This record gives C-alpha cells, structure tokens and sequence, in this order.
C-alpha cells in the first residue's frame, strides 16, 4: 500500500514539473524573460533525472518477477515505461552540444507519455482501454465515414466558395480544416 | 457591517460579496427538483471523480501536444502549457470561441483529434447522470402514489 501511494507520487511530480517548465516567470531585470524550466536549469535537471531514477528502479523489480520475462515485455505498460524513460537517455546521449531546433522536441513531447502509468492506480483508465479494444470494429467505420465525409464536403465547399475576394479556401487541403471544424 | 468601507481595499471585499448569490440555494425546499438533483449528484459521486481525472489528464496531453506543435509561429498565442489549457478546454467542449486557433499543419490535426476526444470523454457521465436523475424522480413518483394509495385505505 505505501509502495503504491509513493510510486503514484513521482509520476505526478514529473507531470507537474513538465507542465510548469514552460511558464514564463521571473522578470529577470538583467535580460529578457525566460521559461522557469531553463532559468532554473539545474533545479529541473535534478528533478527530471531523479524521477527517471525512480521509474527505472520500479521497472526492474517489476520485470524480474514475471512468469514470462518476455510476455511482460510485450505488455501494455512495458512500452509505456520504456518510452517514458527513453527520451531522457537520448537527452543525455544528445545533450544540446549536438542538437538542432528541429530534432529534439520530437522526443521531448513524449515526456507526457509517462502520465499513463496512472493506469494501475485507477480502474477507470484500464476499463476505458478495455472497452476501446472491445469496440474496435466501430471506430474503424467511424474513421472511414469521417474521412470520406470530409472529402466530399471539402470538395463541395472548395468549388462553391473558390472564386471570391480573399477566399481562404485555397485548396482541398485548405478545406479539411473548415470541414472538420464544422 | 464589521468592515464597512472605512477599512476596506478593492482586493478584499468582492471575495465575500460574491457569496451573496449563495442564498439562492434556499429555493431547495421549495422545489423537489433541486433537492433530487443534489441527491443524484451524491448517488453518482463515483463517476464525476473519473470524469474529472480523465478531463484533467486529457487537457494535459492535448495542451502539451498543441503547445509544442504551434509554439514557433509569428504571434503564436500558445505561449505556455498554462496558456493552452484555455484553448483545449474550449475545443474539447465544442465551444470554439475562435480567439486561439492553430495555424500549422500539425496543430490542425491535433485540434481535430482533440475535439472528438473531448466529445468522447465528456459523454461518459452524461449517460449515468441523466439515467439516475430519471431513476430517482420516478422512484419518488411511485413513492408518492403509493402513499396516496395507502391513504385510500
């Protein structure tokens, strides 16, 4: 019980800090205003590294006691914890020395993917997943119907409202936005 | 009375002036409706917790995604994850004020996904809540008619 109530703590701590690292706070009367996450660089670096540690220590003891030390790797939460931790290890291997703006957020985004560890905490998320799996036949038809309906109505609106003053319907790719909004 | 405007500052009095509307709830004993709605809010207390949790994490996920997608733009009003809770609770609920809209080709995809995801997530309680409202109201209806049939005897 206490192990559970203390592992539910650090997922939440990482979630909250990943949220806050972007808040522009601190006027910095010497230079421009910075996101809290970087102005206090070491402050958040320590937090992130530490929670990575906690998740890894949990993951090891989790794996070690599986009947199939393999079927645990094909698990629904296996890849969860894997992709929860990995965008930190690549953040070490590829620290900002070798980095370009168009290469790092694509893995930084994954950091929120650790929020799914709340699954074992709440029966709700797991049951919602199980009923998403049970209804898998219906979401396919929904996706297909949505896609063709977008196509039809985008073409129609495109050709109707194409010739106008500044008609922002410049393309069928420009009338998917409007049609999924409507 | 104790703190009449002599000892008062603008940032100290509306915080209690707002409560004045809290007297409207006295209408409860007047209408069976408000009380029965309260009782069915209490009876469904298990579902609103899950709704709140799902809403909160979904806001988190979609706010991060839209933030990182539409962050680098001209005057991109997505300055923060705290600045993309507004947009995401607007979208997920199908309001769509239009004050903040994505202008990338990735932000549009994630917003279109976000709206459907909100329609899905919020449509989980509204079955059970309305079902139990109807349930309690019909229960009380047959209760009153049963007591009246007893008053026949």
């Amino acid at each position: 019980l206490v192990f559970y109530y203390v592992t539910g703590f650090f997922i939440a701590v990482s979630v909250i800090t990943n949220v806050v690292e972007t808040v522009p706070c601190g006027t910095v009367p010497g230079s421009k205003e910075l996101p809290c996450g970087e102005r206090y660089s070491v402050a958040f670096f320590c937090l992130d590294t530490a929670c990575v540690m906690i998740f890894t220590v949990e993951y090891l003891l989790r794996l070690f006691a599986a009947p199939s030390r393999y079927r645990f790797i094909r698990s629904v939460m296996s890849i969860i914890d894997v992709v929860a931790i990995m965008p930190y290890y690549i953040g070490l291997v590829m620290t900002n020395n070798e980095d370009v703006s168009g290469a790092f957020v694509t893995l930084r985004v994954f950091r929120v993917f650790r929020i799914f560890k709340f699954s074992r905490h709440s029966q709700g998320l797991r049951i919602l997943g199980y009923t998403l799996k049970s209804c898998a036949s219906e979401l396919g038809f929904l996706l297909f119907s949505l896609t063709m309906a977008i196509i039809i109505f985008a073409t129609v609106m495109f050709y109707a409202e194409k010739g106008s003053s500044a008609s922002k319907f410049t393309s069928i790719p420009a009338s998917f936005w409007y049609t999924i909004v409507t | 009375l104790v703190m009449t405007n002599n000892e008062d500052v603008s940032g100290a009095f509306v915080t209690l002036r707002v409560f004045r509307v809290f007297r409207i709830f006295k209408f409860s004993r007047h209408s069976q409706g408000l009380r029965i709605l309260g009782y069915t809010l209490k009876s469904c207390a298990s579902e609103l917790g899950f709704l709140l949790f799902s809403l909160t994490m979904a806001i988190i996920i979609f706010a991060t995604v839209m933030f990182y997608a539409e962050k680098g733009s001209s005057a991109s009003k997505f300055t923060s994850i705290p600045a993309s809770f507004w947009y995401t609770i607007v979208t997920m609920t199908t309001l769509g004020y239009g004050d903040m809209v994505p202008k990338t080709i990735a932000g549009k995809i994630f917003g279109s996904i976000c709206s459907l995801s909100g329609v899905l997530v919020i449509a989980l309680p509204v079955p059970v809540i309305v079902s139990n409202f109807s349930r309690i109201y019909h229960q009380n209806q047959r209760a009153d008619k049963r007591r009246a049939q007893k008053k026949a005897r």
